[PDB]
């Protein structure tokens, strides 16, 4: 039963000091073989191996980064740490651990990379708490016309992560997609989309809520047809 | 220092075989670098799958191997499956360090290619007011989940503006996306033409705005 668990704090001022720590299960850096690592997953890009830290003390890092890197094991506890300094906005990303293993068959060297940990957030944002600017996306002319008619939510500028919305037609408020955060310059943005026959809708109300539980507060917004 | 290289993305079905590669800008991808494959699966899940270059970890299915051809590493897998679609990732090793590959985004065919649903919003009054105009183009229900975002202006392209989404599974396991352009309310004033330009499968699916229409 091999588990690894990352825990961080989450959102963090440019500048200061970031403390990761793995915690783990079903293994042991007293053994030979065994070692752990560090790789973080920029939002939106690929993967970006930090640092490896073996049974025997023998430590590796990222040539770029080493600097502000420091790893370290604590084998009587069962865990291990990453401090990262001088944080700024490149260090936004989730960062992961994985369990290091080392073979040596006939000759042959093998390293691996087999049991990873869900991860854990960071955001590295100066910006203090915002609440979100709620707008109607109404249908533009072009085409107003057809079956069915798709509306919209766009949630915008706020801090820090996690906004629920929740649609309400009269009718079949089916075709619900929620995208992804965006963030642009320290506060996110989003958007929601639903779909509903185009008998059912200026007729039947719709309307978007939203909410940011880091606030606390929550928009009800109507959509209303665009017109001249 | 060096620059991995993969393949952006590859399209198969179930049954068919495939393979990935993984290069050194160095150079040839010798046993040296112990090339390292891992694979991503939606929300964060990692696995790994080959260590040295071409031992498999265990428990991994036996239909993944590794090894080298020519200058580079690679990965096959005989028969792909449909829960084989993800993206995969490689790492090679330069004496004291390892560095990560782009990843290939890896599309196992559980269903006929679907284009893209597209719809463009021009800005709200409410966010007029404020003078800035965000346009929302979402686009929806595609597969394979590889798409391209092109936004215009009165015919010519935009090169500043865009912010495009990486696209996300739907329930029917479709894929979703959203781009944004953002302008001042100025800038959307001084223009009539607006296009959301979104490439499939070598096709293009453009939508538009024009501030004449609505008379
Ligand atoms: N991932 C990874 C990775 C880690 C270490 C090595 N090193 C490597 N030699 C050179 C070096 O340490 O600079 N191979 C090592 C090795 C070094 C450190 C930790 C594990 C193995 C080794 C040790 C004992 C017998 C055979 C091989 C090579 C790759």
């Amino acid at each position: 039963q091999v588990t690894l668990k990352e825990s961080g704090p989450g959102i963090l001022q440019p500048s200061q000091t970031l403390s990761l720590t793995c915690s783990f299960s079903g293994f042991s850096l007293s053994t030979s073989g065994m070692g752990v690592g560090w790789i973080r997953q920029p939002s939106g890009e690929g993967l970006e191996w930090l640092a490896d830290i073996w049974w025997n003390d023998k430590k590796y890092y990222n040539p770029s980064l080493k600097s502000r890197l420091t790893v370290s094991k604590d084998t009587s506890s069962n865990q291990v740490f990453l401090k990262i300094t001088s944080v700024d906005t490149s260090d936004t990303a989730t960062y992961h651990c994985a369990r290091r293993t080392f073979s040596y068959y006939y000759g042959s060297s093998f390293y691996y990379f087999d049991n990873w940990g869900q991860g854990t957030t960071l955001t590295v944002s100066s910006a203090k708490t915002t609440p979100p600017s709620v707008y109607p996306l109404a249908p533009g002319c072009g085409d107003t016309t057809g079956s069915s008619v798709t509306l919209g939510c766009l949630v915008k500028g706020y801090f820090p992560e996690s906004v629920t919305v929740t649609w309400n037609s009269g009718s079949l408020s089916s075709s619900v997609h929620t995208f992804p955060a965006l963030l642009q310059s320290g506060l996110y943005t989003m958007s929601s989309s639903v779909t509903v026959p185009s008998s059912t809708w200026p007729s039947q109300t719709v309307t978007c809520s939203v909410a940011h539980p880091a606030s606390s507060t929550t928009v009800d917004k109507k959509l209303e047809p665009s017109g001249p | 220092f060096a620059v991995v290289t993969q393949e952006s993305a590859l399209t198969t079905s179930p049954g068919e075989t495939v393979t990935l590669t993984c290069r050194s800008s160095t150079g040839a991808v010798t046993t040296s670098n112990y090339a390292i494959w891992v694979q991503e699966k939606p929300d964060h899940l990692f696995s790994g799958l080959i260590g040295g270059t071409n031992n498999r970890v265990p428990g991994v299915p036996a239909r993944f191997s590794g090894s080298l051809i020519g200058d580079k590493a690679a990965l096959t897998v005989t028969g792909a499956q449909t829960e084989d679609e993800a993206i995969y990732f490689c790492a090679l090793w330069y004496s004291n360090h390892w560095v990560f590959g782009g990843g290939t985004k890896l599309t196992v065919l559980g269903q006929p290619k679907s284009s893209p649903s597209v719809t463009l919003f021009t800005p709200s009054s409410e966010e007029l007011e404020t003078n800035k105009a965000t346009l929302v183009c979402t686009i929806t229900d595609f597969y394979p989940g590889v798409v391209t975002v092109d936004w215009k202006v009165d015919g010519t392209p935009v090169t500043q503006g865009m912010e495009t989404t990486q696209p996300s599974k739907q329930s029917n396991n479709k894929y979703m996306a959203s781009s944004y352009l953002t302008l001042t309310a100025r800038a959307w004033e001084r223009h009539s033409s607006y296009s959301c330009q979104v490439t499939h499968e070598g096709h293009t699916v453009e939508k538009s705005l024009s501030r004449a229409e609505c008379s």
